[PDB]
DNA sequence: CCAGGGCTGATCGTGCAAAAGTCGTGCCAGCCGTCT
DNA sequence: AGACGGCTGGCACGACTTTTGCACGATCAGCCCTGG
C-alpha cells in the first residue's frame, strides 16, 4: 500500500454530532463481534491463549 | 536456570562497582546518593544456536554473549543516605555463601 | 468484542426487575406469575384456540399434569424463558393499540382513567421508537473487550481472573454442558434444572 | 493530560515545538463506558 | 482387567495438569459436578521500543521521512539490532520510488538516539556509530577505528601479535588501543527489562516437624471429584426407563471414575511414603547423601509391582525445604563400594562438583586424577564413569579451562 | 405358605510378559606438552 | 620440529532396568420359578 494513509488510518477522530440509546437486536450483536467463544484463558507452559 | 549474585554485570563501568565487595553487596558504612548500585544480581536467558554473527561478539568481549541481564537492585529516585547494616538468608542445602 | 450463543433464548435482568414491570406492562401479567415462570414452577400455557382456558392465564405443574389428558395435545404450554418470548412474539402492537384506545374512549370512569392511559401512552412510545419488544431478551449475549479485564497478577504466577471472568468462565460451561446434555436427548427435568442454572448464573 | 493518548502526545509535543495549541480528541474512558454499555442489551452508537 | 482398568491406568501415568485437563474436560458429559476494581492497579510500562518512538516525535522529519522511521523502529529487537535488512525495507515499503539511501539518510540519524547505537547494522555497524560519538580527544581513537573498519577478523582469534605487521601499527601501543574496543560494551537494546516472571511445579510437600518429615500432599492441586445427591435419588421415580438406564449408565460411570481417582491418590502418597522412609538421608543432608533406590525395591517395599510405580512416578513434584525435585530424580543406578556396599550415582556427582569448584583454577585436574582420587577415597570407578559425569553437567573441557594464573 | 434351585444385574481384581533405554566400562581414534 | 606418552572424546559389548500394551472374563447376592 501507500503506507502513508495507513499510518494515520487509526486516528479515526472525526465528530460526534449525536448521541441516542436503542435496544440491541439479536442481529446487530454479531456484527459487532469478530468471533465465538472454551472457558480456559491462557496455558502456563507457552503463556498463550 | 538459577540466579546467582557475582558482582560481574556489564553495561556498567567501575565506577559505580568501586562501591561493591567481592560477592555484590555495598560495604557497610559506604554513602549512597540516588540511583546506585547495592546488590549485583543477573538474570540468565535462554541458550543460543552456533550463529558465528553473534559468536563474533561473544568470543571478542569474554563470556557475555547475552547471558546475563542488569537486574540489580536499582533503589528508587533520589535519595542520599547511608548503609548501617545488611542481612542475607539462604535456604538449606545452597553453598553460595561467599561472604555470609 | 464477542457473542455467545447460549443456546437457549434467556432473557435480561434489568428488564422486569426494576422498578416498573416493562416485561409486565406490555404483557399484562403480575410479577409473581412472570418471576415464577422463568424458574420452571409455573409452567405458564402459550395458546389455546379449541381448550377451555385463557391465553395468559395461570397454570401450575400439578394443573397442567391431570390436564394434559383431558384436552390432549392442543394445549401449548411453555415452562422455560421461551414461553414469555412466545407470548411477546404472539401479539401485534397495533391490533391491542386499538382496542386499548377504543375502551379508552368509550368507557370513561374513575378507574378507567388510570391505569389505562399509562399503557396506551408506552405502546405508543414502543411503536414510534422502532424497536421491538422480542428484542428486550438476549438470544446472543456478547462480552466486552478482554483488554479492559486484566490478569490481575496479585503474587507471582496469580492468573485466577476475579470478579469479572469467574461468571464468564461459569456461564461457558454451563452452556456447554447444556449443549452436551442436549445434543444426547436428556430427559426433561435435568435439562430445566440446567437452564433454570444457567439462567441464574 | 488523562485521557486521549494521542492527544496529550500532540500536546507534549506542541509545548516542546513552542506551538501552544491542543485537540478536543477523544476520552478514553467513554470508549471504555460505551464499550463496557454494550455488553449487555443496549445499543448506542456515534451517529452523524 | 477390561476397558473400565484400561481407562484408570492412564489417570495416574500422566502429569496432574493433563488430569484435570481431562477430567474437567470429561465432566461435562456426564451430570457429575467437580465442585480495589477491575484492573488490579494497572501500570503501563515504558520500554525499548516506546522509548524509540517517544524520540520520534520530539525530533524533526517530514510527513514521509516519518513513515519510514516508523518502519525501521518496528525492525528493532529486544537485543537492539534493525532485524531484517537495509534493502530488506526498501522493498517492504511496495513502493519503487523511494530511494535505499532514502532510508539510509534517516536510519542514520534513528541510530543516534537514547541508547546509541540501537538499530546497529550486524554487530559491528554498532563500535562505529558508538565510536564516532564520543570526541577525538580520546588517546588512540584512530587506531581503534581502523582496527573496526576492516580487521576484526583478525580480532576475532583473539590474536594481537599479527596487527602489528598486517596495519602498520606500534609495538604493543594497539593493545591498549584494543581495551578501548572492549569497553565500547555492545548491544545497547539489552538496556531491557529484567521482568522475567517467576516459575514453579508444586504437586506433593515435605516438611519436617519434630525429625522425620511426613510426605503429604497439596491441599489445593489435588482435584476431588463427588458425586451428585440430587440426581442419585431421581433414577428410581423415572418414567419412561429410557430416563433410568440413562441415569443409571451416568451413576455407574461417575462411580468408577470416583474410586479410580481416589485409587490415585492413594497410591501416590504411598509411593510418597516409601522414599521419605529409604531416603531420610537426602532430605537432611544433601545430594552427596542419596542412598540408591531402583523400581524392583520399591515395589517390594509395600504389595506393589514394578509396573504399577512406574506409572505413578513419571511427571510428579515434590516441594521440600531442600527444593523442589520430580520423583523420577530420586531413582538412579549404583556402583560397587568398599566393603560390599552400593554408592548412588547422584552421590559420585555432587562430589565431582565439589572436587572441580575446589581444584586449583591455574592447572586444571585431568579426567585421570579425579579417578585416581575417587579410587583413594574408596569409590573404586571407572575413567569412563568419571568422563560421563563430567560431561553430564554442561562441563565439556575438562582440560581446556584454564585461565591466567 | 416356605425353602430349594435357576436367572440375572451388580460388583470388581492395580498384574504380566515383551520390546526398548541406560549405564559400567573397555576399545580405539584425535590432540597437545616435552625431549630428542 | 616430530615421536612419545598423557589427555580427551566418540563408539560399542552387555547386563540391568524402564515401560507398555495387554487375554478378558469371573463372581456374588437379589429376584423369580417351583416342589414339599
Amino acid at each position: 500500500k501507500d503506507l502513508l494513509k495507513f499510518l494515520k488510518a487509526q486516528t479515526k477522530t472525526e465528530e460526534f454530532d449525536a448521541i441516542k440509546i436503542a435496544l440491541a437486536s439479536p442481529d446487530m450483536i454479531r456484527s459487532w463481534s469478530f468471533g465465538e467463544v472454551k472457558p480456559e484463558t491462557i496455558n502456563y507452559r507457552t503463556f498463550k491463549p | 536456570g538459577p540466579e546467582e549474585i557475582t558482582a560481574d554485570i556489564p553495561n556498567v563501568g567501575e565506577a559505580a562497582l568501586s562501591k561493591l565487595d567481592e560477592s555484590g553487596i555495598v560495604y557497610i558504612g559506604a554513602e549512597v546518593t540516588g540511583g546506585d548500585i547495592l546488590v549485583g544480581k543477573v538474570t540468565p536467558k535462554g541458550e543460543t544456536q552456533l550463529t558465528p554473527e553473534e559468536k563474533l561478539l561473544r568470543a571478542i568481549f569474554g563470556e557475555k554473549a547475552s547471558d546475563v541481564k542488569d537486574s540489580s537492585l536499582r533503589v528508587p529516585n533520589g535519595v542520599s543516605g547511608t548503609v548501617i547494616d545488611v542481612q542475607v538468608f539462604t535456604r538449606d542445602g545452597v553453598e553460595k555463601d561467599k561472604r555470609a | 468484542m464477542g457473542h455467545i450463543e447460549l443456546a437457549s433464548p434467556t432473557a435480561h435482568i434489568w428488564f422486569l426487575k426494576s422498578l416498573p414491570s416493562r416485561i409486565g406492562l406490555l404483557l399484562d401479567m403480575p410479577l409473581r406469575d412472570i418471576e415464577r415462570v422463568l424458574y420452571f414452577e409455573s409452567y405458564v400455557v402459550i395458546e389455546g384456540g379449541m381448550t377451555n382456558l385463557e391465553r395468559q392465564q395461570i397454570l401450575t405443574e400439578e394443573q397442567y399434569l391431570d390436564a394434559l389428558e383431558e384436552f390432549g395435545d392442543e394445549f401449548d404450554a411453555k415452562m422455560g424463558a421461551e414461553a414469555i418470548q412466545a407470548l411477546l412474539k404472539s401479539m401485534d402492537l397495533e391490533q391491542e393499540c386499538e382496542q386499548l384506545r377504543e375502551e379508552l374512549n368509550e368507557t370513561n370512569s374513575e378507574t378507567k382513567r388510570k391505569k389505562l392511559t399509562k399503557r396506551i401512552k408506552l405502546l405508543e412510545a414502543f411503536v414510534q421508537s422502532g424497536n421491538k419488544p422480542e428484542w428486550m431478551i438476549l438470544t446472543v449475549l456478547p462480552v466486552l473487550p478482554p483488554d479492559l479485564r486484566p490478569l490481575v497478577p496479585l503474587d507471582g504466577g496469580r492468573f485466577a481472573t476475579s470478579d469479572l471472568n469467574d461468571l464468564y468462565r461459569r456461564v461457558i460451561n454451563r452452556n456447554n454442558r447444556l449443549k452436551r446434555l442436549l445434543d444426547l436427548a436428556a430427559p426433561d427435568i435435568i435439562v430445566r434444572n440446567e437452564k433454570r442454572m444457567l439462567q441464574e448464573a | 493530560k488523562s485521557d486521549d493518548v494521542n492527544g496529550r502526545t500532540k500536546m507534549y509535543k506542541n509545548i516542546v515545538d513552542g506551538n501552544h495549541q491542543m485537540e478536543p480528541g477523544m476520552p478514553e474512558s467513554f470508549n471504555v463506558l460505551l464499550k463496557e454499555i454494550r455488553s449487555l442489551g443496549i445499543n448506542i452508537e456515534l451517529e452523524d | 482387567m477390561t476397558p473400565q482398568l484400561q481407562q484408570a491406568i492412564r489417570l495416574l501415568q500422566l502429569s496432574t495438569l493433563e488430569l484435570q485437563q481431562e477430567l474437567q474436560q470429561a465432566l461435562e458429559s456426564n451430570p457429575l459436578l467437580e465442585e480495589e476494581l477491575p484492573v488490579y492497579q494497572g501500570e503501563t510500562t515504558q520500554t525499548l521500543q516506546d522509548y524509540l518512538m517517544w524520540q520520534v516525535e520530539l525530533t524533526p522529519f517530514t510527513d514521509t521521512d516519518r513513515a519510514i522511521a516508523t518502519s525501521i523502529v518496528d525492525a528493532v529487537d529486544d537485543t537492539g539490532y534493525l532485524t531484517i535488512q537495509i534493502e530488506d525495507i526498501v522493498d517492504s515499503i511496495g513502493d519503487d520510488e523511494i530511494g535505499l539511501e532514502e532510508v539510509e539518510a534517516v536510519l542514520k540519524r534513528i541510530q543516534r538516539f537514547d541508547p546509541v547505537g540501537v538499530a546497529a547494522k550486524d554487530l559491528r555497524d554498532c563500535l562505529l556509530i558508538q565510536l564516532s560519538q564520543f570526541a577525538k580527544e580520546t588517546p588512540w581513537l584512530e587506531e581503534a577505528r581502523l582496527i573496526i573498519s576492516d580487521h576484526l577478523d583478525l580480532l576475532a582469534n583473539h590474536d594481537f601479535r599479527t596487527l602489528m605487521r598486517v596495519t602498520r601499527l606500534k609495538e604493543e601501543v594497539l593493545k591498549e588501543a584494543v581495551n578501548l574496543i572492549q569497553s565500547l560494551d555492545p548491544r545497547p537494546g539489552q538496556s531491557i527489562q529484567t521482568s522475567e516472571p517467576e516459575y514453579v511445579i508444586p504437586d506433593v510437600l515435605v516438611r519436617k516437624v519434630s525429625g522425620r518429615w511426613t510426605v503429604e500432599l497439596n491441599a489445593d492441586s489435588i482435584p476431588r471429584l463427588k458425586i451428585n445427591q440430587q440426581y442419585a435419588a431421581m433414577g428410581n421415580s423415572a418414567r419412561n426407563d429410557a430416563d433410568g438406564q440413562f441415569i443409571r449408565s451416568n451413576l455407574q460411570e461417575a462411580r468408577w471414575l470416583i474410586k479410580s481417582l481416589e485409587s490415585r491418590n492413594d497410591t501416590l502418597l504411598r509411593v510418597s511414603r516409601c522414599i521419605v522412609e529409604q531416603q531420610q538421608a537426602f532430605f537432611e543432608q544433601g545430594e552427596e547423601y542419596m542412598k540408591p533406590m531402583v523400581l524392583a525395591d520399591i515395589a517390594q517395599a509395600v504389595e506393589m509391582h514394578e509396573s504399577t510405580i512406574s506409572r505413578v512416578t513419571t511427571q510428579k513434584y515434590l516441594h521440600s525445604p531442600r527444593g523442589i525435585f520430580e520423583l523420577k530424580y530420586f531413582f538412579s543406578s549404583h556402583v560397587n563400594t568398599e566393603g560390599g556396599g552400593e554408592a548412588s550415582s547422584t552421590a559420585i556427582r555432587a562430589l565431582v562438583k565439589k572436587l572441580i569448584a575446589a581444584e586449583n583454577p591455574a592447572k586444571p585436574l585431568s579426567d585421570s586424577k579425579l579417578t585416581s582420587m575417587l579410587s583413594e577415597q574408596g569409590i573404586m570407578v571407572a575413567r569412563r564413569t568419571v568422563a560421563k559425569y563430567r560431561e553430564s553437567l554442561s562441563i565439556p573441557p575438562s582440560n581446556q579451562r584454564k585461565q591466567l594464573v
